[PDB]
């Protein structure tokens, strides 16, 4: 992407200066995920398998995955919460 | 060989396309109504929705159809054979069940004369379907067929009084032959 | 043992490719005009597309090919093997079901003689395709293959009238022996 | 009771994998020169690609390998077991064939001899595979197999002509028995 | 009849649950140390992986297990019975293979002792598994399972040398009676 970072709006005079006005500058969030990348351990999703019939998938709407778990008789889901803990 | 035909009836528009004289009707707007209610009827002759006669049965929904009206004779012409008779009839019932109910319900005519019905999903009344059968050679012009579900009515408070009011549609798969 | 060979032929593919002595058309363009209207013809001699000539078939559209206009026999050399009978005739129809809807169509040769197509997608005549049939032993290159779609005629309001205007191709799964 | 093995040979990486004194070459560029002129060779020895020699073949493009230079034998130690013969061999031809295709071609050796390969997704010669063969017996170090595929030079405008140019590899999927 | 029973080991379990006075280790990593060096060993006794002595096999890496520490006949109670011995066993080989790849491996015991695994994901021996075989009827207290793993050295160029690096374990699909 190119992202613009400064505007400036310059005056010239005719005795060849600049009348210059100080930079408006704009920061972006970066993506450099060679140094931020943090591996995590997930206990969460105890049993969670692609082999038999789990699915992160969001039922109910709600925008974020939930599990599934799908027997043929009856569905076993998982919806995502608020840890109540620390963050 | 026989031409072996496969024929989806679905009931809903079996009843919904009857003649006005005998009286159409809406198959999940009379199932609520039945259900809800002690008993009663829809329909008439033998295309009709109505409860049950015996002992026993008094609780039980009974969807009688008949197959003179399915016309099912006219989906070939005759100069293939008259031969047409039925080789095997399954029946899915598209509900919303419970989180680990079944579906109970008698596939009945006027043994191999009866079936029933668990699960819904092309079922056939066997555990195993081996073609190596009920209502098998009966004539697809003669003959009614009814599927009776037990346990229907909600003033009895019978367990399938809530599957009922889920259920949109009857669908019959007809396997017969012409020779 | 044989060299068992799996042909798959397009009535579309023969009808536009004929020479143009003998008429080439569309067969989509063709059929919803000669559905729409109550009946007319398409090509000449064995690759035609026209309705049916005897009792209760008028009302009926046949496709017919020509076995010997294939050309199976020069899909493999002459050495291989000079007899080439016919295994099984599959047929698949690319077209738009309904929501009960099913498929009639007669796969004929002019009771091995005959099909009864219903689902339309690779579909043998059989409820069970056993190998341990119909079709079997005619040879690769003569004889005439017609596929007959009763009530086709819109205009005599027939049932698989809609669906015939959604029929994009005729599909043919010809297993042979070389042999 | 023998020890079942199934191993998958890639002729592409046989016909690379030559000393350049008999001569390698890459399976994929040396099909779209032969078959884009009508004659030329590829290789040498068994492990060859060129056309048919006999009549009404010169214009089949065959693909050969050396049953010894596959060094089968060398995959498992001979204290198991001296006698090493196939049950079974299969062809895939990867990424040639769309969804209604076919592809003409014969696997052969020098009826259990030949095998007509025709959708190459894992091909058996056979309509309906049982094992309870082709090639059933033939020993693991000795002969050669050919793919031979007709109608192949484009100068003699071959209905093949054009697809061959598209394949990528080869590959045999031999099952044999190690007793 | 008999109670059925399917019972799932890991070898890389069995070898870190060793006694240290038998010398644990992990699998994955001795396995990785044990190619690239050409010759070593791991653990102890019968639950040991080294190379194999004899001739023909000195290139070889195998995989022993002993059916005493596997502790089977602890996961029932002694009161359904005492006859408890293998019906069948395949094996899982978690791996990552190529796009045509197989793998080379022989179960064995010390034509039923042996078994060849192929394509190493549940693989029994056989083309077909049918019930209707190897390692049938011994008894899941004695003997000794060895998993062999022919040319598995990177010294001596091996052409299972690296596919041996990403093997994980070794998974045991043991199916046994208990009469």
């Amino acid at each position: 992407v190119s992202t613009l970072v400064s505007v400036r709006r310059v005056g010239h005079e005719d005795n060849n200066t600049v009348t210059a006005l100080p930079p408006l500058e704009l920061a972006y969030q970066p993506f450099e995920p060679e140094q931020t990348a943090l591996w995590q351990s997930m206990d969460v999703l105890a049993n969670f398998n692609t082999i038999q019939r789990w699915q992160l998938l969001d039922l109910k709407g709600e925008g974020v995955p939930g599990i599934l778990y799908q027997d043929r008789n009856g569905w076993w889901y998982r919806s995502a919460q608020r840890q109540a803990g620390e963050e | 060989r026989a031409l072996e035909v496969e024929r989806t009836v679905s009931l809903a528009e079996v009843y919904a396309g009857l003649p006005k004289d005998n009286g159409p009707f809406s198959l999940a707007q009379e199932i609520d109504k039945l259900v809800s209610q002690g008993s009663g009827s829809a329909g008439s002759g033998n295309n009709n929705l109505a409860f049950g006669a015996g002992t026993d049965t008094k609780t039980s929904l009974q969807a009688s159809v008949s197959f003179a009206d399915l016309k099912i004779r006219e989906d070939y012409p005759a100069s293939l054979g008259k031969i047409r008779r039925i080789k095997q009839i399954s029946v899915t019932l598209p509900a919303l069940l419970g989180p680990y109910q079944d579906v109970q319900a008698i596939l009945s005519y006027g043994g191999c004369e009866a079936l029933a019905v668990s699960h819904g999903m092309n079922d056939s009344g066997q555990f195993q379907l081996d073609f190596n059968l009920p209502f098998e050679g009966i004539a697809i012009d003669q003959g009614t067929l009814t599927l009776s579900f037990p346990n229907a009515s909600m003033p009895e408070k019978g367990k399938q009084a809530t599957m009922l009011k889920t259920l949109n549609d009857i669908i019959l798969h007809i396997r017969y032959t012409i020779k």
